[PDB]
């Protein structure tokens, strides 16, 4: 069993939260909040992966999609103590090591200045965060792993105003999308990029 | 061996528009007709009884816009002698 | 399934230029006649039914300067069991 | 219990067996069979109804739903007499005749002529059925109660050259739609909206 | 046949366009054009009313549904010319003249100020549109009928700094949600609630 | 605001709170609890009434909702005392005493016996739960409104060896499914009518 | 032609026929029945591999997926003899014989003993068969290829008095999940390992 | 960039343009009028091409689909001068031209006259267009890559009165489904695989 | 050959309202107008022979609302000889 | 496909002061005349759909009080079909 | 050219909230405003014939609130010799 990704979070932003929440099918998770999340293969592995931290702590427990192939739990607690150990008591089950994720790589990254009319149709109209609307500019990013992308949506919301319009961290590459005016993207975009590259790990 | 109904119309067109509505409506097979002379004719369905007697009552609603219905009758069980002789289709 | 359109009249020469008027309303294939007896007869076309229904009324039409007109019917969609058993110009 | 609906259908024409199955997610009938249509309140009582046939015949049922709002139920079988003997026995579980039915109402009935290029794409976002082509024509019908428009819509196909569109037997209005070449809608029309009055009732 | 509402919408804010149209499953609207907005009992008439609005003009549909009861009229073009055009012909398929429509109903608008961290998230399971912050505020409204709402999430938007949550001119009751920093909520709905009272009509 | 449903949920039955969390979109409960339970019309006061829940107390909400038709709310928390403490506040909002609500109403109750193989996986279209196993028994139950349901089915599972189908605390009215062997469901429905007879109301 | 997964199973045991029948959008299974169940890759081979069966007898036609490379089709019949006509002529559709067949082999299987009540929330969440009750155990199964998964149920419930919370045979890998006490879960999860040791084939 | 299928349709026939509406997400195509469909890789590079093509024309862009790997991107208008434009405008973009497209092979194709009522009833469960009746021929196609399909339904409408039950142009292979009588499923599937095998490009 | 749809008008602007809601009513043709002169006016619209019945039956309707409406007439396949002969748009 | 005004006056001067009177009212091209025999004469306008029906209405106020104004519409958008047969300034030839 | 549309108000503001609700209401192009001393001050918008009337009605019920209306007009074409002379932005 290979554990991919697990990046814990120092305190799930407020629009993530909700974007986070407002997509997620179990435990909701709530803002402000400190969370881990993990990602490992095979998903069959989860269901004993997140019973780790589970029977250990008091967390709850905010995503854990197991895939044809990819698992990937995300936990989220008040107690700042147990949201550290489950990561170290989640890994300690699966005979891994911290170093031993796999360390992120930007996959693809396009900013596409002053979206158009119609594809701030097309836009939105496929994501679950905030509308894209007319005149704004969108940053379509894309991370290897796909888990590592929670960073991204927590570095933009903090850094900048800006809206989340998409996060998926489940893939093969996870997608992050974000929009706002020109100038606050550009910061976003910046710290999300350098975000991804100082994660530990090998290749 | 199949039951039996029967609908006869002054008028070679009632008689098509009521054959045709019975066999729109149930699973009935339409034998024939027979010609008695004076502008008088006489559709002939064969089936089940359940099925019959549901086509029949909607040949008698469906020509009594457009013709002179005359009679209208349905027999569950023809005695063996009367598919012998008579022309109703199943005849050995 | 081509449509069907019948003219019914007491009087041969009813159904003659009630026929031929009718072929030269709209495209419709005149198929023949039948004798009920008792001086009915009766003609039968077959073709779209935006012609049938144009073409019958155009004969009823023409037919009234005639001979008295017994009955004027359509039917768009005849079921396939009826053109097989009764004698109406598409028996395979 | 109250009565609403109570039609017997004689022999199905073949694309609704084809359209009533996409519709249901119950016994789906064939082409040329025989179904009964009942529609009481409350919709729960159709639940029970539907043994006394079930348990004293060799039935089988498609519609048994509330997605709508309150319940209708259809069975289904090739025999007459084991239908109509169905039928009987739900009509006596109310201890009510056929008579009791509600006369139905004609709300709506129109048709329209060379629909424009725009509108037909946009119906079939309903597509339970066919698609309206762009720019033949269109039937629709409003009934009260909603049961008692399947009989209608058999009537269509069962005498004209017809397209079936949608059919509503759920809710509280009967809505129907239908398509194909223009001639043979006044055709079908012209029986649909006869068929719903010829029904015998109380007022 | 009655008339329920008659709304014409100037030149749509641009926010809307969006949400209009991703909730939409027909010809998507664009910022900056003119709409229509029709409600007619019973819920088939709006489809055929939908053609003598589209063939007597050059206009383009956005809301053709019942998914939620029976249907509901909008049209769009960029010409106010040719939709006012639309609209003039669409009364007169009924002869009815613009007074003869529903005098509004103020049901509940309250505004309610730095909602719980939890609530947010759970408004966001109808993420229709934007998200609520954890802690900004919310404004509600519920109209009779429903058509008249998107007249107010227009004159909202059209006044304020507001993020637009939800919208409803389909069901019984028209209902709207609103989402922004805590001054322009105050703001908005002074804007809104103005709205729709002075409209002129019959009780 | 007007009042429809006040019940006061001491400690759920295990069961319940997967069918009742599985079922819904928000904070899921979990069993062994408190929960609260009030019906209120228009459903969006509802949404306001959410807050002084929240605000003055530490609970947490499964239901909040209007896919069915207008909204309905409860909390739950483990300590009785709390959720007290927050209903309590939730009437006061209202300025109406508990006895306010309206007595129940007794629709339809029966108890079906040993059903066909079919009805089994046509129920299962309902799959929100449990399944009626081909053979066992079902009970049916109607109440206005619907809110009295979950009282009920607590009060079964309570009182009796049964399987769960399905609940309906939305909508105008509450239906009732119950699945098991045979004595359990007379032993179980008797416990769930008595449950809403016993409540004390206006007319 | 491929022949995938082919497992016969003598008579569908009472709970599994529901959840078959739960999930499928074709001619419904009922109890006692038999049903054969064939895999075979391409999945364009499926609609001529059933369709065979389909012209040959009277069988009814229960599943047919096409997916990305393989495809499922599956014909029940109460009829013990009915299985041997379409059968023999389905394995003969796609020239084939009994030692060329799969060998079952059990990938994966794990028990967790005590579900935690935050798993009870998450796992029957995503199911459609039994709901997970908190506090109970939880036996999960893989099987490759994925068609003998409709072993494991039909196993288990007929040995074992267990509640079948999910069953997909379409993927690469079949799941099985079925929950229930200490030591039931023991013996079901026995009978169904066993299942996959003894089919006879080839790998 | 990787360009795998490029064909522009000369004008959508007159059912193609209701199935494409009964499936697009965005800008509605209407009927006669001509649209090209556009096939790169990586499929999340595609946003890139339409927002580059759709700020440089005035062609609508009705669909932007991200599948696993490969994208394609429709822009439709009836007007042929504008067609040209964007296609050069996007493949001079993607740095290349028409010749360079892969030329279509014909994978997999049968035709199963008269399909039997169990077939009828499963055909169109799966189907999204026109409902398959029974009785008739239903003809299978399969085209490689994937967009290439879109050339076979405007050749069928075109030669022959036939009806698409299902199109689909997304994915590895693309899967064309149509029905029809005996005859005239023989000249379109002449027609249409002529179509196919004489599609000029390289491999 | 083509169906023939006409409508005669003794006002130039009820020809254009009655020819443009044929043309907007069913898939027809128009083709022309003939004016005799004084004052009257007739528009012909051509095409199937539904489509243009259903055609007039929208004109006179929507002529009437602003013209003395004179003559509608529906002729559903003319002879060879007539659109040989007269400018009906149907000419070699 | 820019709309259509028309107005039918029993008389040459009436359509020449409700067609002047019209173009003065709002944006319109007025397209020229049309003479139907029997002293019947049209004048035809083209423009955006509300110049000319706030150009006919001003049109028929100010014909109206000098000759017979038979009929007086308006249409928002002429068939494609109709501006090819009929003579109304947008043929395509 | 463009159309016209215009308010006057006794008040700096007034003119104001209704120069911004026109704006918000059509798409016109608000070209400035003219002091005609005493208080009186003047707003003006081009564009469509449509845009300015629906602009302008959006713009006077709007200033009605906060201010004392003097006059409201729209003219759909104001003759050449008025934008070569008055100020209102058309001016070549």
């Amino acid at each position: 069993i290979t554990l991919r990704t697990y990046i814990f979070l120092d305190a799930l932003q407020p629009q993530l939260a909700t974007f986070i929440g407002k997509t997620a099918r179990g435990f909701l998770p709530v803002p402000g909040q400190a969370s881990l999340w993990v990602e490992i293969a095979p998903g069959i592995a989860i269901n004993r992966v997140t019973d780790a931290a589970l029977k250990a702590t008091k967390v709850q427990p905010a995503v854990q999609v197991v895939e044809r192939a990819y698992g990937l739990l995300e936990v989220h607690h008040f107690d700042q103590g147990e949201v550290l150990a489950a990561g170290s008591t989640i890994l300690d089950k699966l005979e891994v090591r911290e170093e031993g994720r796999l360390k992120p790589q930007v996959m693809t990254h396009q900013i596409i200045r002053a979206v158009e009319a119609y594809q701030t149709q097309i836009i939105n109209r496929n994501s679950q965060g905030m509308m894209i609307l007319p005149g704004e500019s969108l940053f379509i990013l894309e991370t290897q792993p796909a888990g590592y992308a929670v960073l991204a949506a927590n570095e933009a919301e903090k850094a900048a105003n800006v809206h989340l319009v998409n996060v998926t961290p489940y893939g093969a590459f996870g997608r992050l999308y974000l929009a706002g005016s020109e100038a606050e993207i550009d910061a976003a975009a910046e710290a999300a990029e350098a975000a991804i590259r100082s994660v530990s790990g090998v290749a | 061996a199949d039951a039996l109904g029967m609908i006869e119309v002054r008028g070679f067109v009632g008689m098509v528009e009521a054959a045709d509505a019975m066999v729109k409506a149930a699973k009935v097979e339409l034998i024939g007709y027979e010609k008695t002379g004076g502008g008088y004719v006489t559709a002939v369905v064969r089936g089940d009884v359940a099925a019959v007697k549901a086509a029949t009552e909607a040949g008698q609603r469906a020509a009594e816009r457009v013709g002179e219905v005359v009679a209208v009758h349905v027999i569950p069980r023809p005695h063996v002698n009367v598919d012998a002789a008579l022309p109703l289709g199943r005849t050995p």
